[PDB]
C-alpha cells in the first residue's frame, strides 16, 4: 500500500508569536509552490494539491490571462537561487473562480514529480468552518519589515480570529466575507504580507495539516487590530473539484 | 504604523451581487467611499454607490435592479460617556438620512453596507 | 471632502505593492488623471489637473506639434480606448514649456473643467517642498503593457520616496539625481510604471489628502534592481507654476 498529502516529509518548525515569525525547516512545508513569471520574479506563492492543480489567489493572476506567462516552482527553500533538485513547471490553464472571489486553479503543462520535497497539501471537507482560537501556519516567501527571515521560507504560527470577532469596529469592521477567514495577533508583529498570498493556511488536524486558507489580503502587515484575510478553502472544494474533473 | 484606512466617515459597500433565484453572480472586493456627516443618503445615492462598486470589480458589466428590503446601513463606535459601544443604524430609504456627527467619539466611522443586490449585467 | 476640494478623491484608492506592475484602480479614485489625446487620433500621454483649467505634464509629450490647439485633454476617464459618457474632453488653447526644463509643460484648458467626483484637481505641493524618505506615493497611469495593452483600464502602482542622497550612492545613479528631481521606488522592482504614462502623477498622500509631489518623466530600464525612478522635483518649480496660472 501507499499513502501521502498533508504529512510533510521534515517535522515543521515551531515558533509561538510574512512580516515576524520564523524560516521554516527546509522541506517542512512540500505543498508550498511560488508562482515566478517567465523570466520574473517570485510575486505570490501558491499550494499544491494534485500533481498537476495548484491552488493560488486570483489577483496574482491580474497581470496576464496568459497561462504560458506564469511559472511555477515546487520543492524549494530559497526564493533565489534554487537547490538544483528544485523543479521549475509552467502554467497550462489559468481557472479563475468565477464570481470574482480571490480564489483560482493553475494547470501544470506537465505534472509535479512528487518526491519527500514534494507533496500536495490535504483539501478541507466543503463548508467546514475552522474554530475560534485555532492556531494555523501561513508560509511563504513574502516581504516583511527588516526583520529576522527573509530570502528563505517563512512561516508563522497564528490564531485564527472568528468573522465575528473580525468584523468588529476595531479590527475589520465588517470587510470579512463569509468566504473569507482571519488570523493573527491583536498585538501584531508576526503575520502575512504582499508575496504571500496565494499561499497556504494550513490547521493541522490530528495526523496531516489540512489546507483551510488561501492568503488573500488585509489592512497592513502585522499592524494591530488588523489580523490577515484568508479566503475559506472549505467554500470551494466542491468548485475546485469539479475544475479538476472536468478539466 | 502606517498602512492606512479612511481618515474621515466613509461610506463602506461590501455586497454581493447575485441573481433573483439567490444564485451568485458576482462577489466584488468591498469598497469604501467618503461621505460627509450632514449630508442625506437617499435609496438613490446607495445605488449609485453600489454600482460604483460593481464596477470596481466587474467594470461595466452588470447593472443593479433590487438592492434588497434589509437597510444594513449600520455604524459602530465606541461611546466614551455612556462607557460602552454603541451601533447606530439607518434605512436605505428615497427619504435618506442625514449623516450624523459623530466625530465626538469616532474620527473615522464606517456607514457599512452588506446586502446581496440582485443585478442582472448589462 | 466638501464640494471637491483637491488630492482628495471621492472613492477610496486602492492600494497595491507596485503603468505596468501595478494593479488596476478602483474608477475615478484618481480624479487629478488626464489623458492627452491627438487631434484626431487617442492616447500617448497622461497629466495632471492641476486647477479647473490647468494641467502639468511632460514636455517631451508635445514633441508632435508646437501648436496649443493639437491637443485634447480627456477628464474623467478610467477606459483608455472606448470611453464612457462623462468623460469631457476639453481642447488645449495655449501651452507653456517650464523655463530652465527638466521635462515640464502647462497645458491650459480653453474651457473650465466641470469639477464633479470623477473630475477634480490636484493639490500642489509648498515651495520647494521634500517629500521625506519611504514616504508611500502613488505612479498611476493607462500606458502600455504587452506593448499596447493595458486593459485599457487606468492602472496605478505603490512607490515609496527614495530619498536624493542614497539615490545618488554611487551603486545605482551617481549624482545624475539632482535636487530638483524626485527619487522613488525600490531596488528590487517589478512594479515601476513606464512609457506612455509619462507627464502622469506621481501623487503621495498626506494627512487626508493627495498632493502632486512628482511629475512621471524618466526611470533608467522599465521596473526592476538598483534603479529607482526618476521623476521631476515638483515642489521645485511650484511657484512657476503658480505663476503661470495667475498671470496666463
Ligand atoms: C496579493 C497578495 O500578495 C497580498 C498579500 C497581503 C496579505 N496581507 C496581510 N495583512 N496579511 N495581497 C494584497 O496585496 C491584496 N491587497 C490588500 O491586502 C490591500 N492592499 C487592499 C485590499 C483590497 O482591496 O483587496
Amino acid at each position: 500500500p501507499s499513502f501521502d498529502c498533508g504529512k510533510p516529509q521534515v517535522e515543521p518548525k515551531k515558533c509561538p508569536g510574512v512580516v515576524g515569525g520564523c524560516v521554516a525547516h527546509p522541506h517542512s512545508w512540500p505543498w508550498q509552490v511560488s508562482l515566478r513569471t517567465r523570466f520574473g520574479m517570485h510575486f505570490c506563492g501558491g499550494t499544491l494539491i494534485s500533481p498537476e492543480w495548484v491552488l493560488t489567489a486570483a489577483h496574482c493572476l491580474e497581470k496576464s490571462p496568459r497561462p504560458s506567462s506564469y511559472k511555477v516552482i515546487l520543492g524549494a527553500h530559497q526564493e533565489v537561487n534554487l537547490e538544483p533538485h528544485v523543479q521549475e513547471i509552467e502554467v497550462s490553464r489559468l481557472f479563475l473562480e468565477p464570481t470574482r472571489k480571490d480564489i483560482a486553479l493553475l494547470k501544470l503543462s506537465s505534472p509535479a514529480v512528487i518526491t519527500d520535497k514534494v507533496i500536495p497539501a490535504c483539501l478541507p471537507s466543503p463548508n467546514y468552518v475552522v474554530a475560534d482560537r485555532t492556531e494555523c501556519f501561513i508560509t511563504g516567501w513574502g516581504e516583511t519589515q527588516g526583520t529576522f527571515g527573509a530570502g528563505l521560507l517563512k512561516e508563522a504560527q497564528l490564531p485564527v480570529i472568528e468573522n465575528k470577532v473580525c468584523n468588529r469596529y476595531e479590527f475589520l469592521n465588517g470587510r470579512v466575507q463569509s468566504t473569507e477567514l482571519c488570523a493573527g495577533h491583536l498585538a501584531g508583529g508576526t503575520d502575512s504580507c504582499q508575496g504571500d498570498s496565494g499561499g497556504p493556511l494550513v490547521c493541522f488536524e490530528k495526523d496531516k495539516y489540512i489546507l483551510q486558507g488561501v492568503t488573500s489580503w488585509g489592512l497592513g502587515c502585522a499592524r494591530p487590530n488588523k489580523p490577515g484575510v484568508y479566503v475559506r478553502v472549505s467554500r470551494f472544494v466542491t468548485w475546485i473539484e469539479g475544475v479538476m474533473r472536468n478539466n | 504604523a502606517s498602512y492606512f484606512e479612511p481618515t474621515g466617515p466613509y461610506l463602506m459597500v461590501n455586497v454581493t451581487g447575485v441573481d433573483s433565484k439567490g444564485n451568485e453572480l458576482l462577489s466584488p472586493h468591498y469598497v469604501e467611499f467618503p461621505i460627509k456627516p450632514g449630508t442625506t443618503l437617499t435609496k438613490e445615492k446607495i445605488e449609485y454607490y453600489v454600482e460604483w462598486a460593481l464596477d470596481a470589480t466587474a467594470y461595466k458589466e452588470f447593472r443593479v435592479v433590487e438592492l434588497d428590503p434589509s437597510a444594513k446601513i449600520e455604524v459602530t463606535y465606541y461611546d466614551k460617556n455612556k462607557k460602552k459601544e454603541e451601533t447606530k443604524s439607518f434605512p436605505i430609504t428615497e427619504k435618506g438620512f442625514v449623516v450624523p456627527d459623530l466625530s465626538e467619539h469616532i474620527k473615522n466611522p464606517g456607514f457599512n453596507l452588506i446586502t446581496k443586490v440582485v443585478i442582472e449585467k448589462k
